[PDB]
RNA sequence: GCCUGCGAAGGUGUGCUGUGAGGCAUGCUGGAGGUAUCAGAAGUGCGAAUGCUGACAUAAGUAACGAUAAAGCGGGUGAAAAGCCCGCUCGCCGGAAGACCAAGGGUUCCUGUCCAACGUUAAUCGGGGCAGGGUGAGUCGACCCUAAGGCGAGGCCGAAA
RNA sequence: CGUACACGGUGGAUGCCCUGGCAGUCAAGGCGAUGAAGGACGUGCUAAUCUGCGAUAAGCGUCGGUAAGGUGAUAUGAACCGUUUAACCGGCGAUUUCCGAAUGGGGAACCCCGAUCAUUAUCCAAAUGAGGCGAACCGGGGGAACUGAAACAUCUAAGUACCCCGAGGAAAAGAAAUCAACCGAGAUUCCCCCAGUAGCGGCGAGCGAACGGGGAGCAGCCCGAGCCUAAUCAGUGUGUGUGUUGUGGAAGCGUCUGGAAAGGCGCGCGAUACAGGGUGACAGCCCCGUACACAAUGCACAUGCUGUAGCUCGAUGAGUAGG
């Protein structure tokens, strides 16, 4: 269930999808491997999940002169649609 | 909920609670989508709850 | 010492004779009492000193030297307000020497 | 055994005294403490090591900016525009200042708002400052293996990394 | 443009203050493969640092203390918690992802498993040990040079620097085939003295004890047999003297200066408690604190006790003494 995911999407970019083409965009935490993003969505999103892909990402230290740069960003995943319903709402 | 309440609950009650709180641990996640009724109190409280019950579950 | 849950009585400032409770105490020694306030521009009941400028602290800036709480001496002051759950403090409060 | 916010130590200028090394007083300032006697004390009293460190003057408002030697004429915007933008005209480069990339650097990319700091002038310009956005592959690369060679384990050497 | 000064600036000395160092003293004293120290990287609504934790992430639970104020340093904005008595302080418990000496193997933190040596061995790693860290001190080995001798090969610096191995909170030594003023002393170290004497030395420069005495601390015993039970061993119960915090805690007085006294001046006081700090300017009698009092923990070194269990007889260690 909703434990690893941020903003649903943005304007023209994550909007071009979900329109009519079975696909969904949604930000998610970084510590999220493949276990979730299929076990936080698809659960109550009123839809079973499509070829599922759960990406991850993170930057790196540096960037400045003496400080605590060390960091680890966070990573959304593309979830197309199994052929059914577009999360009940959000879409065309 | 306080530790006292969880301890009183049965093994199944802690499971249904963890699950209820688990199902509960879903509703929120809507701010980034542009919500309002989302409260910051339970944001941090709920994670502790599902955890508190999780600690006692092992204590048993 | 001085506490926030106590009432003070002015004796020198132009607010001499005014009564009120202690709003708050700063690590500066000054104490703002509920009553000693000033009239701002747009006439807003807010305590502050009398001097031109931009942004300046509130409070009328009273001094513990001209105040009147529980002074063990002959003065013109009278009664003054003062915890209770302590118990031991109740004994001192009962004594006409301390509080 | 005394002096002090009816104000001290210190500092500046000045008066007096001592052979002097100095003491002392006045005015201004400072505005917190500071002395005399006898006695003991101290890492004690200093211009002259191509001395050490920091600061500063004269020198100088003197020296310097040079094969890709190209800007110019109008116009636009602006409080300011000789080098921000438009048009025309005039030129440079062509294995090259073109196009695609490795290593390396690393967000410096794009948009908006500005410029105090950076740009050997100015700047309403920027690879500058601030806030956002951008790098969505099974078939691209990593990931995997191996060559010279190296390492760990058993065998053998006072001992052993 | 010379020189002095005045006003302002540059600059930063000086005077004062200082949440810091330096030094001495008392107490206390190990951590880890139940995977520590350290580091990496997360974590607070915003936080870039530091600190605290670590994905129940500057936090969770219990008991006790404490207390209304609290949500670390930053006194910001927003905002939360607390009397279903929090914050804070002390102890303890629960949990504690992945990587990580980890050892399955490789590897600049990423992917799959008890690796290696060794003992026991139901030879099945099945049951165990070693493999790391830590300020100095300590024990057992290896072992210089420059330098001094105003040269230098003995000597000297050195048995030091450094290197190898290892224990503890303490080690090493040690009960005498010793000492040797004596009808005597009499386990071994350490401190003082005896000695800078004896002794050594191109006897050149230099080098350099011990016996004894005065002290600190005192403990003596075991390896063939006979016999029988209080050495020893195994186990059990389990301290007196405490650790931190809170409670029993007096006290702005007068005049003057000032925005304010922790000023000047006047007066009084504490003391089996004559450190220091804080509070609007030099307050031991404003606040904390100093002597003091009480409760929470750790250590509980010892003792007591159960079953073992005395005591007795003979001898006493050869490739050694010695060359």
């Amino acid at each position: 269930l909703l434990k690893v995911l941020r903003a649903p999407h943005v304007s023209e970019k994550a909007s071009t999808a979900m329109e009519k083409s079975n696909t969904i965009v949604l930000k998610v935490a970084k510590d999220a491997t493949k276990a979730e993003i299929k076990a936080a969505v698809q659960k109550l999103f009123e839809v079973e999940v499509e070829v599922v892909n759960t990406l991850v990402v993170k930057g790196k230290v540096k960037r400045h002169g003496q400080r605590i740069g060390r960091r680890s960003d966070w990573k959304k995943a593309y979830v197309t649609l199994k052929e059914g319903q577009n999360l009940d709402f959000v879409g065309g | 909920m306080k530790a006292k309440e969880l301890r009183e609950k049965s093994v199944e009650e802690l499971n249904t609670e963890l699950l209820n709180l688990l199902r509960e641990q879903f509703n929120l996640r809507m701010q980034a989508a542009s919500g309002q009724l989302q409260q910051s109190h339970l944001l941090k409280q709920v994670r502790r709850d599902v955890a508190r019950v999780k600690t006692l579950l092992n204590e048993k | 010492k001085i506490r926030r849950d106590d009432e003070v009585i002015v004796l020198t400032g132009k607010d001499k004779g005014k009564r009120g409770k202690v709003k708050n105490v700063l690590s500066s020694g000054k104490v703002i009492v509920e009553g000693i306030n000033l009239v701002k521009k747009h006439q807003k009941p807010v305590p502050a000193l009398n001097q031109p400028g931009g942004i300046v602290e509130k409070e009328a800036a009273i001094q513990v030297s001209n105040v009147a709480i529980f002074n063990a001496a002959t003065g013109k002051a009278d009664r003054v307000g003062f915890r209770f759950e302590d118990g031991k403090k109740v004994r001192f409060f009962k004594s006409n020497s301390e509080t």
